[PDB]
RNA sequence: AGAGACCGAUAGCGCACAAGUAGAGUGAUCGAAAGAUGAAAAGCACUUUGAAAAGAGGGUUAAAUAGCACGUGAAAUUGUUGAAAGGGAAGCGCUUGUGACCAGACUUGCGCCCGGCGGAUCAUCCGGUGUUCUCACCGGUGCACUCCGCCGGGCUCAGGCCA
RNA sequence: CCGGGACCGAGGACCGCGCUCUGCAAGGAUGCUGGCGUAAUGGUCACCAGCGACCCGUCUUGAAACACGGACCAAGGAGUCAAGGUUUUGCGCGAGUGUUUGGGUGUAAAACCCGCACGCGUAAUGAAAGUGAACGUAGGUGAGAGCUUCGGCGCAUCAUCGA
RNA sequence: AGACUAAUCGAACCAUCUAGUAGCUGGUUACCGCCGAAGUUUCCCUCAGGAUAGCAGUGUCGACCUUCAGUUUUAUGAGGU
RNA sequence: GUCCCACCCAUACCCCGCCCUCAGGGUAGAAACGAUGCCCUGAGGAGUAGGCGGCCGUGGAGGUCAGUGACGAAGCCUAGG
């Protein structure tokens, strides 16, 4: 809102807070990113190291769908189970059944191994799996199976 | 009669006239702070107009108090003047300028009943 | 003249909440009275934290509470002047009594399902007016995306302001020796 | 014309505000302080039989 | 509960329909407000226990809030008219305000309001004729 | 065709009006200013002075200082009247003085004795309601060494300005 | 230890230090008296008088400047809006969050309701292929508010050695 | 003769692009309160301009920790005016 | 030229009153409070460029004041407050 702005407070004061010596001219220093390798080099080097130059190779017609593989950690693996069934498993009212989790159905392609796992068998169907995640599932007593 | 109060001191009665408003008709006499770089009034040269300051502020006990010791309360009707029922020794009713003559008479009668001073009763 | 370096120096701490929450105002009145009329430093700390902005009151998770409940703190009442959130990574919530400014729905539900207890700060003032047997907890103040950008400069390993991440965004000339110099 | 005429409000905040206003509607002092003539109203959450 | 006198004061402290603010002071035209001042002490419409005094045809009429009927405004006021004697009205109002702990802090204000109303109900004396000082010479001709 | 947290005659389209008009330019083109009497013209009959324009009376109207130079009618600038100052500027600040003109304050209010007048509650008790459940109200009683009000006298207290 | 003079009287039941202790000059002025009760005090305006007082704005090291703009007055007249970004306030929900592209509905541009996808966040790193986060009660040391059964438990955060 | 081409000529007039750009000149509209500078560092076709650091304000937060200091004393180094 | 005495006055110093700012305290088994209030105490006050805070004023919108008004709204003038 205009009534909360500082221009209202600058009414009656010549130069509107822009100074008398420097006068708020049009574009001192240039427009946009002018002088990146010149008078603005000090800023462009203090911040944004690496602004200029090329690194790496090109990929013509990159289709982002080729690289779709969202990952989930084993610490949040059990959060994919519905809360009531998850509580039943964690408290131990099954111990004769195992949950089969479809990471692709939940929207994930790779299983990573960040967290810990409770000592409960569980079958995990994933496109990809990390070595640590696989090891941790096996030690918990389950198995991971590749499904594409 | 108003409540007992300390004597009213104003610290100043003049109006703080705007600089050069006495010489230029385009300038209203209402105070304006001079922002000029060379302004003698702003720089506080001897023998010049004084600028208003918080040091001129009136005593907190007697602020907003007319010489009789009452504070003005603007009233537009009898119900407005009845708000001063418990304040006839501290507040005086001032009838609004746009009040008709009959309503003014009614307000004056009610204020007389309540013992409330009216600043502009005569008409 | 008096020759002073400093004059009219204002206090640099908050004296009241900038919030207009009526219930927060009532809570502040209650804890103002408590801090004035009690010797407990707990009440003064709580009163000062009631003034704080949201970034000065980072959330505390159930897992963070569980970490501090260990080593002889299981029977203490947890006091957090902030929001208490849930943690999926914590599968078993220990039994706990927590008084907080507010709880998320999942955190409150899990605390109650684990046999615990949830309190407001006025309830805490009622049961423990001096903060006896309390464990006062704060969330991670610096765990914030904006803080990662603070103090950016050469050889400081802070996060730059970039529109995207990739090989073409701030990774050449100033970041590797193959492009002149590194930082 | 491309001034921002409309304001996007979170639906959760809209529902809180509505619930808070409904709760305030059940407080007799608030009705009088908002200027309603409720001195003759029999009960503040005034409920009339739907048969009427 | 979510509602209390303190909560109502919190939500009605800065503005309400009874407020009359101007330079030199802010008053309240609330019917349950002795002294007509704006404050938690006297904002009777927010408090569970409150008193109000209005002029009657010959005495005063006193209304008090009934705590059990806070949600039933049509039966929320205990009303009594005192038209016998000023001193008896003062005694009854002071008892009403202080004997049973029903707003003992309003005892002085209620007695003063009753006194002011009864004083206003007296016949007014005619004003003395206004003398002239500078207009005297010009109007004597 | 319907609307607006828009503008309100220097604004809003250049144009609220005989406006893309009047006018300028060889031409392409350029391109204004300009709304409001009153409810109703009832838009001033008639007399008089004047060559006339008009004036003075008179009339209409709620109103003519609303009279087609028309609602209101600011400032710059001007005329008359009244007051004042002025030996090569004036204005202005602090402070008195003179002259002119004024706003307030006051002219009472509290109590206590002694008389007069009027009234009917003044305590207490009984009943009925209300309510904060002990505090009141309404009826009945009271019935004059009570209570209330108004006059007259005396006394007390306070209350304006300068000392 | 005695005089002579000036300016001032803030506060408003008691409370305290005390003294020369029926009281007091001890945590801030009372007592007595007079004149007037009105333009008398007081305010405003005009003028004379004493002292003081360069023309504003601006650029500038420096302006009263022989620096520029300003004859006067009225009205108009200059840090806005949009997108994107950032930090800090206030809110809601919170490992999630965002109804309003759209659909349903309506007292019809409002309000109300719905969900698939999607964006951001939840995982980084490398040019890339790719790989992808617990030895420890999610570690040890020094601090550290606050609690403590008084033995230590140790938030945030900082420094440090590790994983 | 750079003369003339409708009072216009070292490139006419009209409309539009166009509110062209300007590190340059001018201006930039109520009051009070508190704090309060710089003309210096480095880089720039930089020298009437920028960025950068410094000086300044505001908002906080932390145990405001028993520390901090344009100062003296004591002990102990350096210097080449 | 040197020495001595008394005296004159700055917005400086000292004492007092008041304004504001800043700081430190008190105030609920509430007879209670524009608790954003009130009460007590101490210190301080220059300011261009500039920053921040609080307030005054204008056109329009929602709510409210059972607001004002042809028995006179708005506007305008005013050596009247
Ligand atoms: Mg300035
Ligand atoms: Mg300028
Ligand atoms: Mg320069
Ligand atoms: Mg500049
Ligand atoms: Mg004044
Ligand atoms: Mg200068
Ligand atoms: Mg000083
Ligand atoms: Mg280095
Ligand atoms: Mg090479
Ligand atoms: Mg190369
Ligand atoms: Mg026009
Ligand atoms: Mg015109
Ligand atoms: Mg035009
Ligand atoms: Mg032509
Ligand atoms: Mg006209
Ligand atoms: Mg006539
Ligand atoms: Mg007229
Ligand atoms: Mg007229
Ligand atoms: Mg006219
Ligand atoms: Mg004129
Ligand atoms: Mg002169
Ligand atoms: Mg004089
Ligand atoms: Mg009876
Ligand atoms: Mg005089
Ligand atoms: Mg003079
Ligand atoms: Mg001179
Ligand atoms: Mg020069
Ligand atoms: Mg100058
Ligand atoms: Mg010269
Ligand atoms: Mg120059
Ligand atoms: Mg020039
Ligand atoms: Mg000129
Ligand atoms: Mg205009
Ligand atoms: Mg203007
Ligand atoms: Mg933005
Ligand atoms: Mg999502
Ligand atoms: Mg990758
Ligand atoms: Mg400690
Ligand atoms: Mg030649
Ligand atoms: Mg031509
Ligand atoms: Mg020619
Ligand atoms: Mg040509
Ligand atoms: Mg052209
Ligand atoms: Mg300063
Ligand atoms: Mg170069
Ligand atoms: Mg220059
Ligand atoms: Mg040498
Ligand atoms: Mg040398
Ligand atoms: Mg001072
Ligand atoms: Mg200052
Ligand atoms: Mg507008
Ligand atoms: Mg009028």
């Amino acid at each position: 809102p205009t009534r909360f702005s500082k221009t209202r407070k600058h009414r009656g004061h010549v130069s509107a807070g822009k100074g008398r010596v420097g006068k708020h001219r049009k574009h001192p220093g240039g427009r946009g990113m002018a002088g990146g390798q010149h008078h603005h080099r000090t800023n462009l080097d203090k911040y944004h190291p690496g602004y200029f130059g090329k690194v790496g190779m090109r990929h013509f017609h990159l289709l982002r769908n080729h690289y779709w593989r969202p990952s989930i950690n084993i610490d949040k693996l059990w959060s994919l189970v519905p809360s009531d069934v998850r509580e039943q498993y964690l408290s131990g009212q099954k111990k004769d059944t195992a949950p089969v989790i479809d990471l692709l159905s939940h929207g994930y392609a790779k299983l990573l191994g960040k967290g810990r796992l409770p000592e409960i068998p569980v079958v995990v169907r994933a496109r990809y799996v990390s070595a640590e995640a696989e090891r941790k599932v096996k030690e918990a007593g389950g198995v991971v199976e590749l499904v594409a | 009669a108003a409540k007992k109060h300390v004597p009213i001191v104003k610290k100043r009665t003049k109006r703080f006239m705007r600089h050069q408003s006495d010489r230029f008709k385009c300038l209203d006499s209402a105070w304006r702070k001079p922002k000029g770089i060379d302004n003698r009034v702003r720089r506080r040269f001897k023998g010049n107009l004084a600028m208003p300051s918080i040091g001129y502020g009136s005593n907190k006990k007697t602020k907003h108090m007319m010489p009789s010791g009452h504070k003005a309360f603007l009233v537009h009707n009898v119900k407005d003047v009845e708000l001063l029922l418990m304040h006839n020794r501290t507040y005086a009713a001032e009838i609004a300028h746009n009040v008709s003559s009959r309503k003014r008479i009614d307000i004056i009668t009610r204020a007389k009943q309540l013992g409330v001073k009216v600043t502009n009763a005569k008409a | 003249g008096i020759d002073l370096r400093w004059k009219h120096v204002r206090s640099s701490h908050r004296k009241a909440p900038k919030s207009d929450n009526v219930y927060l105002k009532l809570l502040v009145k209650l804890y103002r009275f408590l801090a004035r009329r009690t010797e407990a430093p707990f009440n003064k700390v709580v009163l000062r934290r009631l003034f704080m902005s949201r970034i000065n009151r980072p959330p505390v998770s159930l897992s963070r509470i569980a970490r501090n409940l260990k080593n002889g703190n299981e029977k203490k009442t947890v006091v957090v002047v902030a929001t208490v959130t849930d943690d999926n990574r914590l599968l078993q919530v220990p039994k706990m009594e927590v008084a907080a400014l507010r709880f998320t729905a999942k955190a409150r539900a899990r605390i109650e399902a684990a046999g615990g207890r949830t309190l407001t700060l006025d309830q805490l003032a009622l049961e423990k007016p001096t903060g006896a047997n309390t464990l006062l907890l704060r969330g991670p103040k610096n765990a914030r995306e904006a803080v990662k950008h603070f103090g950016f400069g050469p050889h400081k390993h802070k996060k730059p302001y970039v529109r995207s991440k990739g090989r073409k965004f701030e990774r050449a000339r100033g970041r590797r020796r193959s492009r002149g110099f590194k930082v | 014309i491309w001034r921002k005429w409309h304001v996007k409000i979170n639906q959760g905040q809209k529902r809180f505000a509505t619930a808070s206003a409904l709760a305030a509607s059940a407080v007799a002092p608030l009705l009088m302080a908002r200027g309603h003539q409720v001195s003759t109203v029999p009960e503040v959450p005034l409920v009339v039989d739907s048969a009427a | 509960s979510n509602v209390s006198a303190d909560l109502i004061w919190e939500v009605s402290r800065n503005y309400n329909s009874f407020l009359v603010k101007q330079r030199t002071g802010t008053f309240s035209r609330d019917a349950l407000n002795l002294t007509n001042q704006h404050s938690r002490k006297h904002a009777g419409f927010v408090n569970d226990k409150a008193l109000g005094i209005v002029p009657a045809e010959k005495g005063v009429k006193v209304i008090a809030k009934k705590v059990k009927a806070a949600n039933k405004p049509a039966s929320s006021l205990y009303t009594v008219t005192y038209k016998s004697t000023a001193r008896k009205a003062y005694k009854a109002i002071a008892s009403q305000a202080a004997k049973h702990g029903y707003r003992a802090d309003l005892r002085q204000a209620a007695v003063a309001r009753a006194s002011a109303i009864l004083r206003s109900q007296r016949p007014v004396k005619p004003e003395p004729p206004k003398k002239l000082r500078g207009a005297a010479a010009r109007r004597a001709a």
